RNA sequence: GGAGGGGAGUGAAAGAGUACCUGAAACCGUGCGCUUACAAUCCGUCAGAGCCCUCGACGUGUCGUGGGGUGAUGGCGUGCCU
């Protein structure tokens, strides 16, 4: 009898959200900006 | 959902500075100062790790050579002598040896000499 | 009497009733094992020859396997930002010499 | 162990270390010669420190019961109390803080044989 | 001039250890009776009653 | 003198006293154990004598698959971030 918990998503269908900036273990300091420059503080235009 | 960053950042500054007791001024007291001491203190532990093999080989063969000396023999020709006689012993049992046992040092000598070949500057 | 007995890479001076850590070796607690001998101090004569040396060897119980000091290993680079968090716990025996 | 009795006088308008300067000339000694060298010492914060001390004599003298001749003075400290903040204008219409400190005087009188 | 660094713990209390107050030797005296102490300075006033003693 | 406190009480609790739930860190004390006045110390790390404490076994103190605190002395060692 399938109850409310036994309902789980389909495998590799949900994916952790990743979350920079959060100190250098995943993406600290830069969030994958590189040094300064236009792009690393807000954006280039594609025209 | 609002949430306090209390228990997450107190957890892991109770473990720094619990791992930094005995240290002096500041680095026992503040959190970033115990946690550059903790870089610093590991880093050193990690080096002195290895190092610390070569430090006890450099003090096994110091006191092997004070003690061939005193049998009338240099290192370098009791090392050749016992590596020809093939006993395998190593520089920290040699060590013990000489320093617990001075007769078998003796007898481990004289093998080294009885190995040894007649002229050891020969081009043999 | 007492011998120089090789295990795990490794030489102990040992005798007769001595515990001694060792590398681990896959025996359960309570068994025996024979390992080999580099040198054997019997009072005065030592022999060092490598065949006496064969034809002897060290039998040894094993009392328990246990495990090393915990090393904890941050390795670090300054003005890099770059730090290695890591542990280790070296696995042991204890064996304890019967006889020579 | 000893029979003792304390007393305490929590809020003392003297700042710390100025009570401590003349606390360090008593620790050990009896209550009679603590109370002279505090009679005849050159210092203000000496008067609430000997008023502790006579508190707490007359304690262990009268609830306890002991002989006020054996009272020697074991345990004497003096600890921070309530800081209160004031400013005093300077030159050049800077304001500076002036911390107004008390303390708190702990004394702990024990009787000890002859 | 300004101090260009923070005074460690050890320095700050080995020099603040300086700072203390020196214990004045009492003799005694009679006075009407009852011994009591007085300074060797005040022994004549307190011998003429010239000091008030609690 | 008061402030404050010690007994005595109320309270389940006064380590709830109208400065009052819980009471951390910085900072300031008191007591005890080790160490320090011939010494050039990013203040730690690796060896490490001595002293004190503690867990077992056997005697009267001496070792052990021990654990702790402080550490004379030697080797190594140019804080963190941008």
């Amino acid at each position: 009898v399938i109850k409310l918990h036994d309902l789980k998503p389909a495998p590799g269908e949900k994916k952790a959200k990743t979350r920079v900036g959060r100190g250098e273990g995943s993406k600290g300091k830069t969030a994958g900006r590189g040094t300064k420059g236009t792009k690393a503080r807000k954006n280039v235009p594609v025209m | 959902a609002r949430v306090k960053r209390a228990l997450n950042a107190q957890k892991k500054r109770r473990t720094v500075l619990k791992a930094s007791k005995g240290y002096r001024g500041q680095r026992s007291r503040l959190y970033r100062k115990a946690k550059e001491q903790q870089l610093h203190s590991l880093t050193y532990a990690y080096r002195d790790r290895r190092a610390r093999k070569g430090e006890f080989r450099k003090l096994w063969i110091s006191r092997i050579n004070a003690a061939a000396r005193a049998n009338d023999i240099t290192y370098n020709r009791l090392i050749q002598g016992l590596k020809a006689a093939g006993v395998e012993v190593d520089r920290k049992n040699l060590a013990e040896l000489a320093v617990s046992d001075p007769a078998a040092f003796t007898a481990l000598v004289d093998v080294a000499r009885a190995a040894l070949p007649e002229d050891v500057n020969a081009p043999s | 009497t007492y011998a120089i007995v090789k295990t795990g890479g490794k030489q102990y001076k040992v005798a007769a009733g001595d515990v001694v850590k060792v590398e681990k070796l896959d025996s359960e607690p309570g068994a025996s094992v024979s390992l080999p001998v580099a040198l054997v101090v019997d009072g005065a004569n030592v022999t060092s020859k490598a065949d006496d040396l064969a034809k002897v060897a060290v039998t040894a119980e094993v009392l328990e396997h246990t495990k090393g000091p915990k090393i904890r290993i941050h390795k670090f680079k300054n003005k890099t930002g770059y730090h290695k968090r890591q542990g280790h716990r070296q696995q042991l025996t204890v064996l304890k010499v019967t006889g020579i | 162990e000893f029979p003792s009795a304390t007393a305490k006088a929590r809020y003392v308008r003297v700042s710390a270390t100025k009570a401590r300067r003349v606390i360090d000339l008593v620790r050990g000694k009896s209550v009679e010669e603590a109370l002279d060298i505090l009679r005849w010492a050159p210092q203000a914060a000496s008067e609430p420190v000997a008023k502790v001390i006579a508190s707490a004599a007359a304690n262990a003298q009268n609830n306890e019961g002991l002989d006020p001749s054996t009272l020697v003075v074991a345990t004497v400290y003096a600890d921070e109390g309530p800081t209160a903040k004031r400013i005093r204008p300077r030159a050049q219409g800077r304001a500076f803080r002036i911390r107004k400190r008390t303390s708190h005087i702990t004394v702990i009188v024990e009787s000890r044989p002859p | 001039a300004v101090p260009k660094r923070r005074m460690s713990r050890a320095n700050t209390r080995s020099r603040r250890a300086q700072w203390k107050a020196e214990a004045p030797g009492l003799v005694t005296v009679s006075v009407a009776g009852q011994q009591r102490k007085v300074p060797r300075r005040l022994l004549k006033a307190a011998r003429l009653g010239l000091v008030d003693l609690d």
